[PDB]
């Protein structure tokens, strides 16, 4: 599949470049794959949040106890607060998300970091192979260079592309999304909980 | 009218992986056929001594 | 100069927000309920 998609990026010109069309779908793909996990988060919290109202509810407010109604009163206001919340932190979440595909930031320093090491990579081989028992065979020029191999050293270096980008966005998210969510879903809803109320 | 464009280009936004189409399948085409086209054709294809 | 499936599909989609009424009519019935 990475092959074709290659060669169909490649155009009525001649394939002596690596696309970048495909690299664009790739990564744009996984990055569309890292939705799902932020919904499963947001649940989950949900669900921590009805669990720790509700505890709190039967044991630290057990005065609220005696009086079904007000208890009741309290838990539907809770929980309407937390439906109304939730779109806000999804949309929230979306937009951080999607602020990253709208901007690409191509003078990161990693990226640079990687090109170049993946560059070195066939330099280093290459020394190798010609540092390893040298000569029979005593001829200069050595075939070992090569010609053909260059497709799998694309689809290896746009692999690694692809891993290194979804390793940063990984950790980009990991980093920014629990801000964000303790800045909404928590101390927002926190603060807003005792004016409802009022 | 985008989307034809970056076919064109070859920046198509999906890529038909079940066979060869775009501007690759386009190059492949006036490569192998052009060629054996030329090769095929005899240059005194036909001729009569008598 | 010159210039059904979809359909159902939505119209199945949009008779599914019914569910969103029927909860809230569900809670208010309770919310009745518990002041007998």
């Amino acid at each position: 599949d990475i092959l074709t998609a290659i060669r169909n990026a490649t155009g009525p010109r001649p394939a002596l470049f690596v696309p970048e069309v495909s690299f664009e779908l790739l990564v744009k793909r996984q990055i569309k794959r890292l939705e799902e996990p932020s919904l499963r988060c947001v649940e989950l919290v949900h669900e921590e949040m009805q669990r720790i109202i509700q505890h709190c509810s039967n044991y630290s407010t057990q005065e609220l106890l005696r009086f079904p109604k007000l208890h009741d009163a309290i838990v539907e206001v809770v929980t309407c607060l937390l439906r109304k919340r939730l779109p806000v932190t999804n949309e929230m979440v979306h937009n951080l998300v999607a602020i990253e595909l709208a901007y690409i930031n191509t003078k990161h320093p990693d990226f640079a970091d990687a090109c170049g090491l993946m560059n070195n990579n066939i330099e280093e081989q290459r020394r190798n192979r010609l540092a390893r028992e040298l000569p029979l065979l005593d001829v200069p020029v050595p075939v070992a260079r090569k010609l053909s191999a260059r497709e799998q050293r694309d689809c290896e270096v746009i692999e690694r592309l692809i891993k290194s980008y979804f390793l940063i966005v990984r950790k980009n998210i990991q980093d920014s999304v629990p801000k964000a969510v303790m800045h909404f879903l928590v101390n927002h809803v926190k603060d807003t909980l005792q004016s409802e109320l009022v | 009218a985008t989307e034809y464009c970056n076919t064109i280009e070859g920046t198509a936004k999906y890529i038909e992986t079940s066979e060869l189409c775009g501007g690759a399948r386009i190059c492949y085409i006036f490569h192998e056929t052009f060629g054996r086209t030329l090769e095929s054709v005899d240059p005194l294809g036909g001729l009569n001594t008598i | 100069g010159q210039l059904e499936d979809m359909a159902q599909r939505r119209k199945e989609a949009a008779d599914m927000l019914k569910a969103l009424q029927g909860a809230s009519q569900i809670i208010a019935e309770i919310r009745e309920t518990h002041l007998w």
